[PDB]
RNA sequence: GAGGGACAAGUGGCGUUCAGCCACCCGAGAUUGAGCAAUAACAGGUCUGUGAUGCCCUUAGAUGUCCGGGGCUGCACGCGCGCUACACUGACUGGCUCAGCGUGUGCCUACCCUACGCCGGCAGGCGCGGGUAACCCGUUGAACCCCAUUCGUGAUGGGGAUCGGGGAUUGCAAUUAUUCCCCAUGAACGAGGAAUUCCCAGUAAGUGCGGGUCAUAAGCUUGCGUUGAUUAAGUCCCUGCCCU
């Protein structure tokens, strides 16, 4: 029948903001080429930040900790811990 | 790595449309698939659940959909079916999305004849299993 | 033998850098305990709660709202990241920091209403430094949960973001939003 | 505009509607041995050094 | 072959007790501890009222069922004698060969 | 050195032990377990693979531990919260079919002995393989 | 809470008129003279009666 | 020359056995290394974190624990360990230095050997909790 | 089981010799929670608790008492006590790990608690054993919590309402109500205006267990355990009450 709610605070964050499930050619590159710049290297601020799901980022994060050029330091329940040496 | 396969949107039987974040989640959007099944049909095939919907070859996808519409050649016995042995045929199957709502329907016009008043409750803006109506069903 | 240490830390050098708050920090030498998760019965004699160490104070009021309340495992375990990630962004030890945004978290004084059963004018009067000390805690804890609160981000990311941009002043923290919203109205009123 | 500290020597009363307040008489530190009546809310002792952001005002009663 | 004493209240089976071992620990017989038993409690708990008026206010009837047991191994003509005792009448004997 | 369970990390032990299980071939399976089996009463099934190894790995853990369990008894070990939705949750019991497979399946592997009051415990031959394989983690722990 | 009843302080005070000089500056001594010299059922009525027979003296002894 | 001391946390006993020898914490077969809060794993060591390794390596103490809750029975650990030492202390080696390493143990923390009388009140016949009550009707 | 142990006692200050308040040590506790509970009322409720009862009504086609059904549940709405969620301090899966009250059979008249082994995916069935109980379930291997994986701010995998099909349990019978299990359908709900309830330390809250109801039986209630804070130790402004 009718709707009726007693609190009107409408006008979300952005509007269904959309997120990139698989990573691309030059957008994955471009990560690859500033992925050093950073300081903290933490799966929510390289999600955010950078567009990327938290799967693909976390995917990509161990890829990169594979690889060796970012070193862990302690990784937990969901804070995990990444640091680049120097 | 699997940079890109050009797979976004797909169809499947005429009227469902698979989503983007995995695959035993985007079968959870097909009408008669809820959380067991669409997983139970994964196994079946064989497929690594890391994989998207994608990612996926479209030969595996039609014999994903081989396995929607008949699985009991293979495996999955008669209880893991939704619909039962209460047919008019006896025919142990699994319900399709275009189907399931046409054996909704053939349900409630058989039971509108047989008057029962399951289907006049039904009929009616009643509840079924609605053992209290004071403050519940309102609006 | 060794120094009273909370990780792999040290706990020592850390000076407050002025009056007003000392021996309500329990930062000094003679509580210096290793883990925050202690036997919390602090709340039987009026002056015996200003002991009890920031750490687990800011546990304690971390713990709140039904679902996470209760779960010092959990809330010592969000502080151990987050102390982490404090000194992972630029050195700068999060103890340090911490003592320095429980001192620029906010109010020196509030308004609160006078008696002569009248007009209600809300006359700014001075405010305890136990109650700053309680009110910076919680406000540190609000703004990092309602930080946190759907997002990416987790609960210990967005305390440390909370208590970097409450060390420093760049106006981007809820201590400093709070602050506006409090001192503007405490100079109104004044 | 100055910003003083002043650390508290005696306790007066409680005071307000709710009796929430506290009629403090503190000390001044930083010039010579002058005496004010403030207003503190909240659990206070005797010793407590506090941050001043006037020292013209005097809330007195009796 | 044991003796279980049980009464209703700890003072009288306590003076029964002490009786026992009075009468018992004169003879040339090993005699084993009044093993305390820990106490039962029966809970009830009543709605105080015929009618519902007032505030849920609960009454809660309890006991305390307290249980001894004696060991004394021993001929079965030493037992019959040692249970002819004048007893109180709140306390049960049971044996058990 | 001697080398007990409980002196070595579970968390690396049970994710060896399945590894150490695999290499051996100590399992059965018939048709069911083949097909799909979910939880307690759940809504999912379990996610990683080599599941069954390790229900029979905390199995052997269990009959190390204690002696003298069961089907209902292992049942109980596992345990239950049982989300009902609405209404609230209980303490539900898990299933039963697994609990008395994953025991014929080690009696038949010769890693559980009866009980003439019970059910299973520990095999010699079980507390030898138990005994090497938590060395080899302890090894592995220590490299 | 130390504001017990005109029975306790009463009956203090019948000791302390009675019997002076068995009574002496110690708690524990002071509560077993008590139990020679009177008749309490209650152990916390024998305590709060021996305090109170122990601040007469400091009172008495003092001025 | 075996000393046991127990427990007494809130629903939470343990039974200490000391006795000399050359280095070893047992707890119900599984050594001190292994605590089940991984978060705890300093509040136990506090004992050991402190006191030295010399002291470790001279009193062995075996412990089992029937207690109620985990931290109940890691503070009861902590308890049990930090008065199996005085006791020890007391048995085997001299009041001169006894009382030393009890004056450390007591400046550092008074809950090592005083018990704390804290435990759970009834719940009572109105509210649902110890103190709290239900909602109440106006109008 | 008894006895002991805590009394504002030791010190200093605040106080009229005072009654007494504040800070510390020794101590396990500087005092915990309940029951009983004055004179006197309410013209509060119970005749539907009684073979406790006065008065009035009916008494053989019965307002007595039996048998078969329906009803108390019936919904265009409003209100109260409650349960579950609105997620990332989170949901899924796997491993790990800890309780305490109390209950349980052949009953003053019909009756359980459950170990083990097998079958079945599951709820369940079958055979056998123990317990009239610190003996057996049961070293109540509980939930929460801890570690690892998956999800990634999407009304999403949170929420599981509504509804369709099937299978077992107790009952003589659950259909216009059982209950549980399996699949499937997947709504509102984006932390809630005006106002209002409870609470000062193992306390509120999270979370599970036992009993009462019962034959099948909790979201109610009584008690028990696990984890376990932020704030006060002050006043008469809001409300209620007591005294002159
Ligand atoms: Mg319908
Ligand atoms: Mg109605
Ligand atoms: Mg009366
Ligand atoms: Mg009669
Ligand atoms: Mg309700
Ligand atoms: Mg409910
Ligand atoms: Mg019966
Ligand atoms: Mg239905
Ligand atoms: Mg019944």
């Amino acid at each position: 029948g009718k709707a009726k709610k007693k609190k009107w605070s409408k006008g979300k964050v952005r509007d269904k903001l959309n997120n990139l499930v698989l990573f691309d050619k030059a957008t994955y590159d471009k990560l690859c080429k500033e992925v050093p710049n950073y300081k903290l290297i933490t799966p929510a601020v390289v999600s955010e930040r950078l567009k990327i799901r938290g799967s693909l980022a976390r995917a990509a994060l161990q890829e990169l900790l594979s690889k060796g050029l970012i070193k862990l330091v302690s990784k937990h329940r969901a804070q995990v811990i990444y640091t680049r040496n120097t | 790595v699997i940079p890109e396969k050009f797979q976004h949107i797909l169809r499947v039987l005429n009227t469902n449309i698979d989503g983007r974040r995995k695959i035993a989640f985007a079968i959870t959007a097909i009408k008669g698939v809820g959380r067991r099944y669409a997983h139970v049909v994964l196994r079946k095939a064989d497929i690594d659940l890391t994989k998207r919907a994608g990612e996926l070859t479209e030969d595996e996808v039609e014999r994903v959909i081989t396995i929607m519409q008949n699985p009991r050649q293979y495996k999955i016995p008669d209880w893991f079916l939704n619909r039962q042995k209460d047919v008019k045929d006896g025919k142990y199957s699994q319900v399709l999305a275009n189907g399931l709502d046409n054996k909704l329907r053939e349900d409630l016009e058989r039971l509108k004849k047989i008057r029962a008043h399951r289907g006049l409750r039904h009929f009616w803006g009643l509840r079924v299993r609605g053992q209290h109506t004071k403050t519940t069903g309102r609006r | 033998p060794d120094i009273k240490l909370f990780g792999k830390w040290s706990t020592d050098d850390v000076q407050i850098n002025d009056i007003s708050l000392q021996d309500y920090i329990a930062v000094k030498e003679k509580y210096a305990k290793y883990l925050p998760h202690s036997a919390g019965r602090y709340a039987a004699k009026r002056f015996r709660k200003a002991q009890c160490p920031i750490v687990e104070r800011l546990t304690n009021s971390m713990m709140m709202h039904g679902r996470n309340n209760g779960k010092k495992l959990m809330t010592v375990r969000i502080v151990k990241h987050a102390f982490e990630i404090i000194h992972l962004l630029t050195g700068e030890n999060p103890l340090q920091v911490l003592v320095n945004a429980i001192i620029n978290s906010g109010p020196r004084e509030d308004s609160t209403r006078i008696g002569r059963a009248g007009t209600v004018r809300r006359q700014a009067v001075d405010v305890s430094p136990l109650r700053r000390v309680n009110q910076a805690i919680w406000l540190l804890c609000t703004g990092a949960r309602e930080a946190a609160f759907r997002n990416i981000k987790t609960i210990a990311e967005c305390l440390a973001d909370e208590l970097i941009n409450a060390a420093k002043g760049s106006s981007n923290s809820y201590a400093i939003k709070k602050k506006d919203e409090l001192e503007r109205v405490a100079k109104s009123n004044r | 505009q100055p910003i003083k500290l002043a650390r508290v020597t005696k306790v007066l009363g409680r005071t307000g509607s709710q009796g929430q307040c506290t009629q403090v008489r503190v000390e001044f530190m930083d010039d010579t041995s002058r005496s004010i009546i403030r207003n503190v809310k909240g659990p206070v002792r005797e010793g407590d050094v506090l941050t001043l952001l006037e020292s013209e005002r005097e809330a007195r009663r009796l | 072959i044991r003796i279980t004493l049980t009464s209703r209240n700890v003072k009288s089976l306590e003076k029964v007790c002490a009786d026992l071992i009075r009468g018992a620990k004169e003879k040339n017989l090993k005699v084993k501890g009044p093993v305390r038993m820990p106490t039962k409690t029966l809970r009830i708990t009543t709605r105080k009222t015929p009618c519902g008026e007032g505030s849920k206010t609960w009454d809660r009837f309890q006991m305390r069922i307290h249980k001894r047991l004696i060991d004394l191994h021993s001929p079965s003509e030493i037992v019959k004698q040692i249970t002819s005792i004048s007893i109180e009448p709140g306390v049960e004997v049971e044996v058990t060969i | 050195p001697g080398v007990t369970v409980k002196d070595v990390n579970q968390q690396e032990f049970v994710r060896a032990l399945a590894a150490f299980l695999k290499k051996s071939g100590k399992l059965k399976v018939p048709e069911w377990v083949d097909t799909v089996k979910l939880a307690k009463h759940k809504e999912l099934a379990p996610y990683d693979e080599n599941w069954f190894y390790t229900r029979a790995a905390s199995t052997a853990r269990h009959l190390y531990l204690r002696g003298g369990a069961g089907v209902g008894s292992m049942t109980k070990i596992y345990g239950g919260r049982q989300r009902n939705g609405v209404m609230p949750s209980h303490f539900s019991r898990g299933s039963k079919s697994v609990a008395r497979r994953v025991l014929q399946a080690l009696e038949g592997l010769k890693m559980v002995e009866k009980d003439q009051d019970g059910g299973r415990k520990l095999t010699p031959q079980g507390q030898r393989d138990l005994d090497r394989i938590a060395g080899q983690v302890a090894a592995a722990n220590k490299k | 809470g130390r504001v017990r009843t005109k029975t306790v302080k009463k009956a203090a005070r019948v000791i302390i008129e009675k019997y002076y000089t068995r009574l002496g500056n110690d708690f524990h001594t002071n509560k077993r003279v008590c139990e020679e010299i009177a008749i309490i059922p209650s152990k916390k009525l024998r305590n709060k009666i021996a305090g109170y027979v122990t601040h007469l003296m400091k009172r008495i002894q003092r001025g | 020359q075996s000393v046991q001391v127990f427990g007494r946390k809130k629903t939470a006993t343990a039974v200490a056995h000391c006795k000399r020898g050359n280095g070893l914490i047992k707890v119900n077969g599984r050594p001190l290394e292994m605590i089940e809060p991984r978060t705890l794993q300093y509040k136990l060591l506090e004992p050991v974190l402190l006191l030295g390794k010399e002291r470790f390596a001279g009193v062995d103490i075996r412990v089992r624990v029937k207690g109620g809750g985990h931290v109940a029975q890691i503070y009861a650990i902590r308890q049990s360990i930090s008065k199996a030492l005085v006791a020890y202390y007391q048995k085997y080696v001299d009041e001169a230095s006894k009382k030393e390493i009890k004056d450390i143990l007591i400046q550092y923390d008074r809950t090592l050997l005083v018990a704390d009388p804290r435990r759970c009140e009834s719940k009572k016949f109105g509210g649902p909790g110890a103190r709290a009550r239900y909602q109440k009707s106006y109008r």
